[PDB]
């Protein structure tokens, strides 16, 4: 209320004790418990903690990497956190070679289940999925303990050093032959809606475009054979309903100068990957376009 | 230290029993038409837009663009109200009657049940009966809303047996662990106004894309530079196996009955779970919006 | 509680109440008496052994 006390600088959180350090200061007692610095008090980055069985949680030792929850009409499993390169087997967009490479790796009872319940019902996979963001920090026990981030960078604790992004190079995607700046990171779902095979493309799209007419635009026209193929079912195929033959969401922003090709490995298989440092997860819901 | 809050006071007087009602309500979600700092009580919630004649869609209109706050604590000087921001997390009560899972996109929804019930005996003083809104997972909210515009669109064949086991079919809802149902929003063999236009802006820009079509895409086929353009003509053509104002005004008429529905064609997710508290009366959200 | 291993379920801080009571039993054991000793003890008879 006073002009001392209003035109007095803001505090510092960082020089001020803890609420814990003052309550033990108060009384003046000691506890063995080292107090005076809280850890993850300076988090900007909201996370979040998910159990997850142990048949999944392979790919996913190393920090970085998708996970989507599922939804499953059978009722005490029913929603599964799958990695992104469980997704990726299903899809028709990577090749075969790296197909037979990273089934070779998913032999789980988990896993093929997983894969059983991604094209067993009539719903397709945009209104079935549903993204959490990147994973930081591993358990690695008999179930695993993952830590995911919602919003923020992604950092081991004390900020000793960042984490980044993996993405596989099948599913990595660049429609401009230079780079901006800033780029936001995008998840593609686009459809072909073919006879025999109904398995999507899966794509990240490392864009400098932030705004959704002029990315849609682009889509369009990067992806005219699939709609094409849309409404070739459409006409072929009468009282058939097929709809969102693309999808889209904002996954996050990156650097736009750390992107660089590295590589993971898991059970001495290697599985080249692009790789993104320093990197922010910024979620959002699916959009779609026809 | 204190925090920038909103803070409501009550004209009533409260007894002890109506604050330990109002206790039970810490992480609950309040609509407020305008965030002032000094409200009175008669704005917390939905109560000022109760109204016989309307419907569920203007609610569902207004709350586009309610300030939804939540509740810090309550005092018998005053209560506490919080605007949340954009990118923080919240402890919100799960008020719905669905349980939620961890991840869940989750939205705001007007109160189906309505009036007087068991469950809407809630802070209710004399002329006053605070009204929460719900907090539902997005493809729930998807499937009432479709479901509940087509039973409104059911509205004028009542009479015909087969009509009514439709809508009885759709009456009922199912989800996980959830077999509520809905009320019908036909009342006196009618439909409430909001709704009724809503619908019959449906129907018009369907009967208007439907009419305009063919004469604009043959327009459009002299200058034939996409291959999509012609398969988009054969649709219209394998489907059936005017003055110039008269396109103005219809043009203008079906972007109008389009701009009109544009808060049922989508929505936007207001809350999603960070993780969910045992007993499922409350769930530690990130606020969206 | 016990500090559980890395994984392992957790336990969770605790408060419980509880509300002990009292009973009630009120006895008697009456007694009579004749109308001899009140008489006698009461009232004061003549000056005799």
């Amino acid at each position: 209320m006073d002009a001392r006390a209003v035109a007095k600088r803001p505090r510092d959180p960082a020089d001020e004790d803890n609420e814990l350090v003052t309550a033990l200061k108060a009384k003046r007692e000691v506890n063995t418990i080292s107090v005076r610095y809280l850890y993850h008090a300076d988090h900007q980055a909201l996370t979040a903690r998910f159990f997850v069985p142990e048949g999944l949680v392979e790919f996913e030792a190393q920090p970085g990497a998708l996970l989507i929850r599922m939804e499953t009409g059978c009722d005490s499993p029913r929603h599964l956190y799958i990695s992104l390169y469980l997704l990726g087997i299903r899809a028709s967009n990577v090749s075969a070679s790296t197909r037979c490479l990273l089934e070779s790796v998913y032999t789980a009872s988990a896993a093929r289940a997983a894969l059983q319940w991604l094209d067993l019902g009539p719903h397709l996979l945009h209104r079935r999925l549903e993204t959490l963001g990147c994973v930081k920090t591993v358990s690695l026990g008999i179930t695993s303990l993952l830590t995911c981030v919602m919003r923020g960078y992604l950092y081991n604790t004390l900020k000793t050093e960042v984490f980044a992004l993996m993405i596989p190079k099948d599913m990595y995607l660049t429609w401009e032959e230079t780079r901006g700046r800033l780029q936001y990171v995008y998840l593609i779902i686009v459809y072909d809606y073919d006879g025999p095979e109904t398995r999507p493309g899966i794509y990240v799209l490392t864009s400098s475009i932030a705004h959704w007419q002029t990315l849609v635009d682009v889509a369009r026209g990067k992806f005219a054979r699939e709609r094409c193929s849309f409404v070739n079912r459409r006409i072929t195929r009468p009282r058939q309903i097929p709809l969102c033959t693309g999808v889209i969401q904002k996954l996050g922003w990156c650097l736009a100068d750390d992107i660089h090709t590295s590589f993971l490995v898991h059970k001495e298989l290697k599985l080249s990957v692009v790789r993104l440092d320093n990197f922010s997860v910024e979620l959002g819901d699916f959009r779609e376009f026809v | 230290a204190m925090e920038a809050n909103i803070f409501c006071t009550f004209d009533h007087k409260l007894s002890i029993a109506d604050v330990g009602k109002l206790t039970k309500l810490v992480a609950a979600v309040v609509p407020i038409p305008q965030r002032l700092h000094l409200i009175k009580h008669y704005q917390l919630g939905l109560h000022q837009f109760v109204d016989h004649t309307r419907g569920y869609v203007r609610l569902r209109g207004l709350l586009r663009n309610m300030t939804l706050t939540l509740m810090r604590r309550v005092e018998g000087n005053q209560i506490l109200l919080h605007v949340p921001t954009h990118g923080l997390l919240y402890t919100v009560l799960n008020t719905g009657p669905v349980t939620w899972e961890k991840g869940d996109a989750l939205c705001v929804l007007p109160p189906l049940f309505h009036g007087p019930l068991a469950r809407e005996n809630l802070l209710t003083l004399g002329q006053w009966e605070l009204v929460l809104p719900w907090i539902v997972p997005m493809p729930l909210a998807l499937e009432i809303n479709q479901r509940l515009l087509i039973m409104g669109l059911f509205s004028l064949d009542r009479s015909y047996e087969e009509v009514k086991a439709a809508v009885q079919q759709l009456q009922t809802i199912t989800f996980r662990d959830a077999t509520f149902t809905i009320p019908d929003p036909v009342i006196d063999q009618h439909l409430l106004i909001d709704m009724k236009t809503a619908c019959l802006s449906m129907s018009m820009v369907a009967n208007l894309a439907s009419e305009l079509t063919m004469t604009y895409v043959r327009k459009l086929a002299l200058e034939d530079s996409s291959m999509l353009l012609v398969k988009c003509q054969e649709l219209l053509m394998r489907l059936d196996r005017v003055s110039p104002d008269d396109e103005i005004a219809r043009l203008s008429a079906l972007f109008v009955m389009l701009r009109q529905l544009d808060d049922l064609i989508r929505e936007q997710v207001v809350f999603t779970v960070c993780d969910v508290s045992p007993d499922n009366k409350s769930a530690t959200c990130i606020f969206k919006g | 509680r016990v500090a559980s291993g890395a994984g392992l379920p957790t336990s969770r801080q605790t408060t419980i109440m509880v509300t002990k009571y009292s009973e009630k039993s009120p006895i008697t054991i009456p007694f009579e008496l004749s109308a001899a000793c009140l008489t006698y003890l009461r009232e004061t008879f003549e000056g005799t052994i």
